[PDB]
């Protein structure tokens, strides 16, 4: 979000409405996604991250 | 004035990981070099993780209210409702794979539909 | 006019048990010992039958329009939200399970919440 | 439908909306589940019928 603040590409929150007869996604969303998909984060499980399947790579096992 | 809000969807047995959420929301919204005009708020809700139907309407709750992503804290049994509605509406869906009572996971095996586009992130590692 | 209006969804695989399910509905407004002054209708919608969130919408749909029952022929995988929302609803709900690609059926696994009332007949044996 | 009409016991369809504020049951739900769980019917599958547990019990293997 600090990103996406930070590169002037902001897209407002949206109320949405489920299974009503124009029910349609949020404007924003597709571009939130993308920058939360290559985001990174150095955590308490260590590194958090997605690969390009959507799914974090990293594991440890002791 | 908040413009960052974000909504979450724990299982019942999932208490400690809405206090671990809350407290991370806290320790962001004192870091001043992240987000440094503006604070984080959010939405929690709870709900029984084997009712599909209560995972969705209350997801869709929090939507209605506004949410820049959905976290999730669940099984198996609701996650792949959840990955749906979550690609039928473009949320952001960070989603947190519980096990039944430590039990050692599984893939859940969804086989969520591929022909949309998959807004869902998987935190925990395969 | 008309007041016995049943619905159905089926999985996209699932075109023969439409088939049967209209001449069914035919074959019965043919017979006059049985509903002697009452025709019955019905809606039937398709759904992927891997997408849980699309098929509560849709059976969500047909309960608008307004239905005695809902007739269901579809895999594990969006049986369990179609059962709770059956449940929530009090929409009796006729549940023929489908296998995927003729490999032999399993038991859904389900694990429905028993603390509401149970909506669902299961229409093939264990 | 046919026996709850004879019996003199039927409840209109009702309009049902999912996911909104004022969402609720239909009212004729459940005397029509009872009604459904306790018939038998001779068709194509041999003997259609529900036991206690809402489900058919009858089959046969060759």
């Amino acid at each position: 979000f600090h990103k996406k603040l930070q590169d002037r590409k902001w897209h407002s929150m949206a109320s949405l409405s489920c299974i009503r007869k124009n029910s349609k996604p949020w404007q924003g969303g597709r571009s939130m996604l993308e920058t939360i998909k290559k985001g990174g984060v150095n955590g308490l499980t260590g590194d958090l991250e997605f690969g390009e399947n959507g799914g974090n790579p990293n594991v440890h096992f002791e | 004035d908040s413009i960052i809000h974000i909504g979450a969807i724990f299982d019942e047995s999932a208490k400690k990981d809405d206090e671990v959420f809350r407290t991370a929301v806290g320790d962001l919204n004192q870091n001043e070099e992240i987000l440094q005009t503006e604070k984080i708020t959010f939405s929690v809700t709870f709900v029984d993780g084997n009712n599909p139907f209560q995972a969705v309407q209350e997801a869709c709750e929090l939507m209605n209210q506004g949410i820049l992503a959905l976290v999730s804290s669940i099984g198996c049994t609701s996650a792949g409702s959840l990955q749906s509605l979550a690609d039928a509406m473009h949320i952001p869906h960070l989603f947190i794979q519980r096990s039944t009572a430590g039990t050692p996971r599984s893939g859940c095996g969804l086989t969520r539909s591929n022909r949309n586009d998959d807004y869902t992130l998987s935190v925990r590692p395969p």
